[PDB]
């Protein structure tokens, strides 16, 4: 999938999807109980990467119960042309490869978040209407 | 498709790079504005379909149509997408003056109330039918080749070819309308 | 547009997108009243083709009332370039097309569960919105 | 003995055949090739359609069911397309932002299925053999005149080109009958 | 992004976002009470173009306040491959950039569009 649930409590976690660059993975933790904490961690004082499909927590808090962790891809040419250089295998492969992870990706998340857009407008509609 | 048609074709970018062919020169892979062709090319395609859309024909004239004044003041504007207005079956005194309607028989250009007239508009390139595209085409080859680059042996074909395309066009258009004659007689 | 239903009880039926393959045309019947008897047919023994762009039916459509074509485009590769070879239009123009044509679909997809919600929610909140603020603002 | 060829094609070769018209040797596919392999397939490609719009009586079909969408009732415009009319009356049909437009009622609102006259399009290599010849010189013609004017190669692709006319015109007189005296009977 | 909006009662307007080629701009007027009454304009009859980033309105605004303005990439090829040609690097920019917008819009629009009125509620 693009996105994973994991129990809070644990050393070491893996992942399951294919990426492009280290920064596009994003990592949080998340309250079920209270929705508002929800915050999300930072490379290097928090996590850091030993193997390229391992995470490795640094801190760690008990208030937490799940943690998730989902795929972001940028909106920006990995890959630059320019006149007077050579041409490789790799470059067109990436950049076919972007456009396909961004359309799964949206696919997925797009459905999700009308959601709670849609009824948090609606409750700010309820409580200005009875007070 | 090689065989059926290409998948997901451009008319425009076929059109033009059809126009540089007459002078014997590849493709241009790009339709850009830095290159000077393209500029010359497209204001003479435009000119030579508006030029010809503008003749009447069974599915341009549109015999009922309503326009409508404003409600401020009581004019009706005179939008630059109209091409011939009249009436249907009488004389008719109407033109332009200061981007409004004028009426010559009363001299003025205060309308009240809503009317009914014919008028022709214009539709974008790409959805006329085919024998009109290549009519287009080859004519605005012709003045391309002309008045930018002098051919003497790339003339005297196309001539062969516009007469040829025009009797296809004036075939296509008696057959939209069957146009009886003797209708509207009958008695013992 | 990758997405069209036609009445049921006939035995012709017109295809109306391009495609890349034979293989990623789907056609199955749909029951309305009920979506949880809904068969996906395959080629060869339940429809054949005539000509690039139209298809013929050969099973008996009793108890169902839509047909349904839609297009679903794989995700693996179809060129691979290698170091040595030489370069070619055919291979640009087939990469091209498969990734605008896997993004059409993901658009015409994502729209469609987006839109019901997007609007309820923005008239909700400026009916809202106004109704209580020009109210409450001339009361007081 | 015969000439029994090695992978015959119906396109290959009417690109050699368009070739031959400079005098240049033919090649083996056209997967690579010079400019000229891939000037020649447009000049094709347009002159097959042109031709095959003309209407013949193999290709006009009276009858013809359309059947509008369910969900939004609408009708499509498919770029195969070449003419859309009716069998005995006059008819207002047009284009208007890929859909079908009747100019009569100023809508794009159908109902129920419509019946018309139409003419589809056909890949190249199912047509008849006598318009496929007459196809290939009126390409070459024109393939010729662009990019390399000769007077020996002209002055014979015109004679040969009324004489396959010609042709082509006994062949469609053949299909029909076309008896005038038909329809009528009486003492 | 690719959504914008702006107050009624001017002359000019900005563009700000990329685009491609100049079909692919829609101009829309809203009426904030009720959204049934809002409708969308057309290029030539209601505005123009003066530069490449700058648009002139031509119709009075009377019973609205908001104009909006948002994005709608095409399906048909911007670039095509022909053998025999002369190749550069902006063909190969444009034949990605095509392919990535739609599905940036795709993805962003209408969760915009939640977002600006989730927090205008």
């Amino acid at each position: 999938s693009t996105i994973t649930q994991f129990p809070s409590g644990n050393t070491q976690y893996r992942i399951e999807f294919d990426y492009l660059a280290r920064t596009f993975v994003v990592v949080t933790l998340v309250n079920s109980s209270n929705p508002t904490l929800n915050r999300v961690l930072e490379v290097g004082r928090d996590y850091r990467f030993l193997n390229p499909t391992m995470i490795e927590m640094l801190v760690d808090q008990s208030g937490f119960d799940i943690v998730r962790i989902h795929r972001q891809t940028g909106t920006d040419l990995v890959v630059d042309f320019r006149n007077g250089s050579v041409l490789t295998a790799s470059d067109l492969t990436n950049s076919e490869l972007q456009a396909i992870h961004i359309a799964e990706e949206g696919r997925d998340q797009t459905v999700d978040l009308a959601k709670e857009y849609a009824d948090a407008a609606g409750s700010s509609a309820g409580n200005a209407k009875d007070s | 498709m090689a065989q059926y048609i290409p998948l997901n074709a451009n008319d425009d970018l076929d059109a033009i790079n059809d126009m540089l062919a007459a002078i014997g020169e590849p493709a241009v892979l790009q339709l850009d504005e830095g290159n000077a062709d393209v500029s010359n090319a497209q204001r003479i395609l435009h000119r030579v379909n508006r030029q010809v859309q503008a003749k009447g024909w069974n599915f341009n004239i549109n015999e009922a149509a309503v326009l409508t004044p404003d409600v401020q003041d009581n004019r009706i504007r005179f939008l630059p997408s109209y091409l011939r207005v009249m009436t249907a079956g009488a004389t008719s005194y109407y033109s332009n003056m200061g981007g409004y309607l004028y009426d010559l028989s009363t001299q003025s250009t205060t309308f009240t109330d809503p009317i009914t007239v014919e008028l022709v508009e214009m539709k974008p390139f790409s959805e006329m039918p085919v024998v009109f595209r290549d009519y287009i085409v080859t004519k605005a080859s012709r003045e391309f080749n002309a008045k930018f680059f002098g051919s003497p042996e790339s003339e005297l074909y196309l001539r062969e070819q516009e007469a040829e395309l025009y009797q296809q066009v004036m075939e296509y258009e008696m057959d939209t309308g069957r146009y009886n004659m003797m209708s509207d007689i009958g008695r013992d």
